[PDB]
């Protein structure tokens, strides 16, 4: 996360971190329930074996869960990042506590008419804090304005499918960045946070005239429901 | 603005219109309150709540 603020105690409890063999974070995830994590399909190629960490806001000062089943969308394309979504079923259930809680999955039509129409959502992760930099040791979050679909396609050098949406700032230098992929984009409605996107891709980080591109969760609610059964 | 378009039909969470009337509902782990509008957590750590 470039710009934004540190997640304070209890503010981003649905954040998950995918960590490699060397226990270094390489992507985020969102906690959906005691057994399931939502992430980006493209993250699954950034490590051969990985585990999921929850509850840590600081990777330097200390729960780790192994993955049982990886459910990847059969239509994910490396070429366009379309269908950039996966669900992980963990071997052991997550114990909810301070800094560890699931985000809500919304009902589809209501999400589209009420959440996707809000002014902003919130992205979070342990990704880089500058386009060139190391992964963050602290969990960060950033309020990102929803971006008009037409404005977004006009700003992009790559195709924006209906499975994606744009969020961020045109000029202000704040964005998700490398290492944040697969993480939560949530939208608050009356003090309840609903999962609305998955961090997916961007042309650099915080580049003028570019926005962050996210997997549109509403396009996959039935898919997610099915995967969790 | 009418029904669900008017302040989310006064619903805490999900609002649907059935037969030109508001019907509120809630995410898993919440129960719809007696007023048919509020959503009450069934346990600690309900979804979507910061742990403050
Ligand atoms: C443009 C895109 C890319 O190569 N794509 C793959 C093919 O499909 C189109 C996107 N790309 C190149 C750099 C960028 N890598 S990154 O810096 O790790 C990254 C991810 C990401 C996510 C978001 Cl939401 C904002 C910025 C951002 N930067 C990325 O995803």
């Amino acid at each position: 996360i470039v710009g934004g603020q540190e997640c304070k105690d209890g503010e981003c409890p649905w954040q998950a971190l995918l960590i490699n063999e060397e226990n270094e974070g390489f992507c985020g995830g969102t906690i959906l329930s005691e057994f399931y994590i939502l992430t980006a399909a493209h993250c699954l190629y950034q490590a051969k074996r990985f585990k999921v960490r929850v509850g840590d806001r600081n990777t330097e000062q200390e729960a780790v869960h192994e993955v049982e089943v990886v459910i990847k969308h059969n239509r994910f394309t490396k070429e366009t990042y379309d269908f950039d979504i996966a669900v992980l079923r963990l071997k052991t259930p997550i114990t909810f506590r301070m800094n560890v809680a699931p985000a809500c999955l919304p009902e589809r039509d209501w999400a589209e008419s009420t959440l996707m129409t809000q002014k902003t959502g919130i992205v979070s992760g342990f990704g880089r804090t500058h386009e060139k930099g190391r992964q963050s040791t602290r969990l960060k979050m950033l309020e990102v304005p929803y971006v008009d679909r037409n404005s977004c396609k006009l700003s992009s050098s790559f195709i924006i499918t209906q499975n994606m949406f744009c969020a961020g700032y045109d000029t202000k230098q704040e964005d998700a960045c490398q290492g944040d992929s697969g993480g939560p984009h949530v939208t608050r409605f009356k003090d309840t946070y609903f999962v609305t996107g998955i961090v997916s891709w961007g042309e650099g980080c915080a580049r003028k005239g570019k926005y962050g591109i996210y997997t549109k969760v509403t396009a996959f609610l039935k898919w997610i429901d099915r995967s969790m059964k | 603005r009418k029904l669900c378009s008017l302040d989310n039909g006064d619903c805490d969470q999900f609002c649907h219109e059935e037969q030109n009337s508001v019907v509120c509902s809630c995410a898993r782990g919440y129960t719809l309150a007696d007023n048919g509008k509020a959503c009450i957590p069934t346990g600690p750590y309900p979804c979507g709540k910061q742990t403050l």
